[PDB]
RNA sequence: UUGCCGUUGCUAUGGC
């Protein structure tokens, strides 16, 4: 019912920002909205992660029609301040995006995120 | 660095003595022979070098320790 | 003279070796897991024959059976240790539904290629076996080595390990010296 | 809009922002059933600050 | 013999506990208690929080980062005071450093004054290293964010470390640096750094993971640490070697024993689904974000969910926890939320409670081997808490609400006799987080230094 | 007591 759907508890976005900092370090996070819209473009995105207090919320809400048109889980996070610390930019972040890469170092714990993320869909 | 750990001590007045297993961290070395080991265990425990004796020193597969 | 040290054989033949089907089969297991011989995959086989074995035979027993409940649930907690058995399936009919390619999967070789440390699963045995990989603190060259589930977050370059942190092997540095003379 | 100049060294840097600006301007209308000018309102305002700067 | 000499210290010793006055018994077991790893200044009960004489005094520079405060001591060893010259005679300094690349120092030795500014040197452009090479990084001056400062307990040199992956070691008099020692990492920013209480020796923790061992007197590099799998924000240091850090994300509080090279490792793993079901808002905890040692064998940490933690030496887990201690953040205003006209719609999209989250705790301080600590966040108060005298468990002694923005460091004076002691706590006040900007700019928050100065009475 | 701009006393705090 609410347009921010569905959202992250609070143990579920822990394990989402771990992987957002280990793809920050190894530059497979794409940070900001603009990025994140050009991820799917390209269809490079494992998945999508927006902050469900983004101000407003309507700006990103772009993602969600782009993602299901390309089957890309996605999910919310309450805070975009503490995504933005993940992401390891010093400035809030609204959305960000997993690039794809089969031959990653941190790719099983992407896989498992991403299956959570499906199930929560 | 090489730190040396004393564990399982017991105190035998009986044979007036103390019996303890040495564990012995050596990073980056090979080993430490008997009387570095005896050395350092006279200083901890504030007794003779010719009051210390060691032996049984096995260093596990891998090394280190 | 001295009291006799216990021994045991940890393979068996099997009942029919030259089956074609059984002839593919080892040759799917030997492939994907890079086992040197047809013995490993014996021993697996033997093991997981006993462990099904002892499951049937307590199977057997009725309900709330003494032994039953304690012989199987020992087996179960072994089984979830090594990581076998899935933590949601708990029970003595699943153990019977095990299959080789689970306890092969835990070898410290798949391990080591599942965590990306190795780009290939002969490349893990080579790593293993010239003493690269440690499991926590101690360094394991036995691809043999079976990974328990707090074991398998400790697998790394060994600190003496030249991609641990150490110092070059022989070879790089013999290569710096020629370079620098 | 660069084939018409809709949204137009200092003024290209105004129009990139324009356009940023317009781009969330579209995504509130798009995606709210009942759209409200206030976000528009303060979002010409943060541009006409940013133009003043240049 | 040496042992008379003994005698002799202890007879002059014996003298002055008869001016000071079982009282004599009991003040004889606390001096030497320093020695023995554990609290022995039980005065949380007897302090008076509400009747403290609050301060708000207003800076230049913005965004004051840290602050490291000089105490000159008694050393029973010697019984001689820890000031650097006669002059500095119980004179009480305050370093401060702050994102405008300068450092300043304040004469904060009159509790009833106050900070008053005494010299400064500002960083900029012109210290840029031409070279581009690491170790060739050794201007005198900064070129980047100042993150950290503190004060040599001799009282003889001040040290500051920054994002510029450099430590300038400046002289307490005239603020002149001596010596560079660049850190010679790509991504060695400096985080946080400690002196080990009456030594000289500094531990600096690295943005690279490591945390680097310095000795000022002879200004070289002694060792680097290893283990942590994320940033080194924060580090403590007491009179023995072991040394607290916390690795930030990596949700592991770390103490290295330096002398034995071990290290102990701390994990909270706290879940809400169990707490929840005890309980038949909880925020899970993502990082720590402070530390700081109450006891050689106990420390507190602060975390990222608004969660204080009790640790001890023995037990991996903690021993006792305060959630939310600072409170929940605001919630986020229905306007805007959502360009929905109608109210009721915008109000939906807060989501109920679900979208609301926790203070961070950004400084955390404990006086030495002391029953009482200090907790900080930009909720605009400084909570002052208590732990129990079986040191398992602590409260909330009372609040001061003069400070208003981000809490970036906190630090505590003392003066006056044994018996009666004053307490001042200093704790530098920004209008952005230290280690970025974040954080939504608070209403009201001012760049300043906060004063609090606490009577002690009973 | 502040880099700048105000208010408030003869000192204290509002904004960037
Ligand atoms: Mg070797």
């Amino acid at each position: 019912n609410p347009k921010a759907f569905p959202l992250a508890d609070a143990a579920l976005t822990q394990q989402i920002l771990d992987v957002v900092q280990q793809a920050a370090n190894l530059r497979q996070l794409k940070k900001g909205a603009n990025e994140a819209t050009k991820t799917l473009n390209r269809g490079i995105s494992e998945f999508i992660i927006m902050a469900a207090d983004c101000e407003p919320i309507e700006i990103l809400l772009h993602l969600p029609l782009l993602c299901e048109d390309k089957n890309v889980p996605y999910v919310f996070v309450p805070s975009r301040v503490a995504l933005g610390r993940a992401c390891g930019v010093s400035r809030p972040v609204i959305a960000a995006s997993i690039t794809t890469n089969d031959a990653s170092a941190i790719k099983t714990q992407i896989y498992a995120v991403k299956d959570k993320i499906e199930t929560l869909l | 660095a090489v730190t040396i750990r004393t564990r399982k001590v017991i105190s035998n007045p009986l044979l007036a003595r103390k019996q303890f297993v040495v564990d012995v961290l050596h990073p980056n070395r090979a080993n430490v022979s008997k009387d570095e080991l005896r050395e350092k265990l006279a200083e901890v425990y504030k007794a003779e070098k010719d009051a210390v004796s060691v032996f049984g020193f096995r260093t596990q597969f891998g090394g280190g320790k | 003279p001295r009291a006799p040290r216990t021994y045991s054989k940890t393979y068996s033949t099997p009942k029919r070796p030259y089956e074609s089907s059984r002839l593919d089969a080892e040759l799917k297991l030997a492939g994907e897991f890079g086992l040197k011989n047809k013995k490993e995959i014996y021993r697996i086989s033997f093991q997981l024959s006993k462990i099904r074995r002892a499951a049937r035979d307590l199977l057997t027993r009725d309900e709330k059976d003494p032994k039953r409940l304690f012989e199987g649930n020992a087996l179960i907690r072994r089984l979830v240790r090594v990581g076998v058995l899935s933590e949601d399936k708990k029970k003595l009919d699943y153990v019977l539904a095990l299959k080789v390619e689970d306890f092969l999967e835990r070898r410290l070789q798949t391990q080591v290629y599942k965590l990306g440390l190795a780009k290939s699963v002969h490349h893990a045995r080579v790593l293993i076996t010239q003493r690269h990989i440690a499991v926590g603190k101690q360094i394991v060259n036995i691809p043999s080595f079976m990974v328990r589930l707090d074991s398998e977050k400790h697998i790394d370059f060994a600190p003496t390990s030249p991609f641990g942190g150490a110092r070059p092997g022989r070879v790089a540095r013999r290569n710096a010296a020629r370079k620098a003379e | 809009g660069a084939e018409k100049a809709l949204f137009r060294k200092n003024k290209g840097r105004i129009s990139r922002y324009l356009a940023n600006k317009c781009s969330m301007a579209s995504r509130i209308d798009n995606y709210s059933e009942e759209p409200s000018n206030v976000f528009g309102s303060v979002l010409k305002k943060q541009v006409e600050q940013r133009l003043e700067f240049y | 013999n040496p042992a008379d000499k003994r005698r002799r210290l202890a007879k002059q010793y014996l003298e002055n506990l008869k001016s000071e006055a079982d009282i004599i018994a009991s003040r004889l077991k606390e001096d030497v208690a320093e020695q023995q790893g554990r609290v022995f200044r039980y005065f949380g009960d007897k302090l008076l929080i509400s009747e403290a004489k609050q301060s708000f005094t207003r800076v230049g520079e913005n965004n004051l980062t840290c602050i490291s405060c000089f105490q000159p001591v008694l050393n029973k060893y010697t019984f001689e005071e820890s000031s650097n010259g006669d002059k500095n005679k119980g004179r009480l300094f305050a370093y401060t450093v702050s994102k405008d690349l300068q450092l300043t120092k304040y004469d904060i030795t009159d509790f009833s004054k106050r900070p008053k500014k005494l010299k400064y040197a500002k960083g900029g452009a012109k210290y840029i290293p031409t070279s581009k090479h690491e170790y060739e990084n050794t201007t005198e001056g900064h070129y980047d964010e100042i993150l950290t400062v503190a004060a040599s307990p001799d009282g003889k040199y001040v040290v500051t470390g920054g994002r510029d992956r450099k430590l300038i070691v400046w002289s307490t008099e005239s603020l002149s640096p001596v010596k560079v020692i660049p850190t010679k990492d790509r991504r060695g920013e400096v985080l946080s750094l400690a002196f080990r209480k009456n030594s000289d020796q500094l531990y600096a923790s690295c943005a690279d993971f490591k945390i680097r061992t310095y000795s000022i007197n002879q200004f070289s590099q002694l060792e680097i640490l290893y283990g942590h799998h994320d940033i080194v924000e924060d580090i403590s240091a007491l009179a023995m070697e072991r040394c607290v850090t916390v690795g930030a994300r990596d949700r592991t509080a770390m103490l290295w024993k330096i002398p034995d090279e071990t290290r102990l490792t701390f994990r909270g793993g706290d879940e809400p689904q169990k707490l929840l079901r005890r309980w038949m808002l909880f925020f899970c905890e993502g990082s720590i974000d402070v530390v700081s040692m109450v006891d050689d064998f106990h420390f507190i940490t602060g975390s990222d969910n608004g969660n204080i933690c009790l640790w001890s030496l023995a037990k991996k887990k903690p021993i006792f926890t305060e959630r939310i201690a600072h409170g929940i953040l605001p919630e986020p205003s229905f306007n805007d939320i959502s360009g929905e006209t109608d109210e009721e719609l915008r109000k939906r999209q807060l989501q109920g409670k679900k979208l609301l989250q926790p203070f961070w705790i950004t400084s955390l301080y404990a006086i030495p081997y002391s029953n009482v600590f200090i907790s900080g966040s930009w909720s605009g108060s400084l909570k002052v808490w208590k732990i129990s005298d079986n040191l398992r468990s602590f409260e909330l002694l009372g609040e001061l609400s003069g400070a208003k923005g981000v809490v970036t460091k906190i630090q505590v004076v003392e003066s006056g006799k044994h018996g009666k002691e004053k307490f001042r706590i200093l704790a530098s006040i920004a209008k952005e987080h230290r280690l970025g900007r974040w954080i939504a700019n608070v209403s009201g928050a001012r760049n300043g230094i906060y004063s609090a100065v606490i009577d002690q009475t009973g």
